[PDB]
């Protein structure tokens, strides 16, 4: 099985957004889940309000 | 901020363009445009008002 | 890894690198590590034509 | 713009004192170099800073491409050249043919006919 999985865990790692809001990409571009991440703590961190970004495969 | 149309006109010859304008002296004295516009309009007006007087009278 | 290197760079494109591990190997010195390929070199000197500055930032 | 040269030739011959216009390249040239970067930014990101989302996309579109001028460190300018080169010999081979007949890539002919 891992040779199937170590192809499933890098298929579904896009996170899919919605809106930008306070980020400067457009909505609706792929980012991968940790630099997603990475933006929306930073964001918030310094007040800005989060990203609304959900996970999705391709 | 230009669209293709205008972009490529400029670039494949079909029609001129205003690059830069220094609107301050002009806008220094767009009243004393405006007074000399009136005025020649009003010599136009003046060689109009002849004629149609002339052939009026004709 | 270097097995590749080797069939990549030094048995096919590097000229110097060609001459020079022939010269070793006829003698009893060591195979000199491998060079530049000729077609990075040439992928360089061609990108290059069409304004595009492709650097090196060998730091 | 101004479609019909009869009224730009009017313009120019009444008018002809503030606004300076010619038709091709350089004119791109003056407008870019005297144009500024960081103004458009600052102007594009305060409006990303409100809503309207039909004129909010264009403008965030926007902002990234002037962003990315900017972070780049470069300047505008390198997309309008005055020198274009010309590649190796080798890499547009000249072939001899039983004839002499050139036949490899054109190359050859488009450089002759840039010259």
């Amino acid at each position: 099985d891992k040779h199937i999985e170590v192809i499933v865990r890098q298929m579904l790692r896009r996170v899919t957004i919605i809106d930008s809001g306070s980020t400067e990409f457009l909505p609706g571009s792929l980012i991968d889940r940790a630099e997603f991440e990475a933006e929306n703590r930073r964001v918030v961190a310094e007040g800005g309000e989060p990203a609304a970004g959900r996970p999705v495969l391709m | 901020d230009l669209a293709p149309k205008d972009l490529e006109k400029i670039i494949y010859f079909a029609a001129y363009v205003i690059t830069s304008v220094d609107e301050e002296m002009r806008h220094n004295e767009l009243s004393t445009l405006e007074a000399e516009m009136a005025v020649e309009r009003k010599a136009v007006e003046d060689q109009r008002d002849g004629e149609l007087e002339a052939r009026a009278q004709k | 890894a270097y097995t590749l290197q080797e069939l990549l760079t030094i048995k096919s494109d590097d000229t110097v690198g060609r001459v020079k591990v022939y010269e070793a190997i006829v003698k009893g010195e060591n195979i000199p590590e491998p060079g530049i390929p000729e077609s990075f070199k040439v992928l360089l000197k061609e990108l290059q034509s069409l304004c595009l500055n492709v650097e090196v930032l060998s730091s | 713009l101004i479609v019909d040269e009869n009224l730009y030739r009017e313009l120019v011959d009444r008018y002809g004192e503030y606004f300076t216009g010619a038709m091709g390249a350089e004119s791109i040239q003056k407008l870019i170099e005297n144009f500024d970067i960081d103004a458009e930014a600052e102007s594009l990101r305060d409006v990303i800073r409100n809503g309207k989302g039909q004129k909010k996309l264009r403008a965030l579109k926007r902002l990234k491409v002037v962003a990315a001028f900017q972070q780049s460190g470069n300047s505008p300018m390198g997309m309008v050249l005055d020198a274009v080169p010309v590649i190796p010999p080798e890499l547009r081979p000249m072939v001899q043919l039983d004839g002499g007949r050139f036949a490899t890539s054109d190359l050859n002919d488009l450089y002759r006919r840039v010259i």
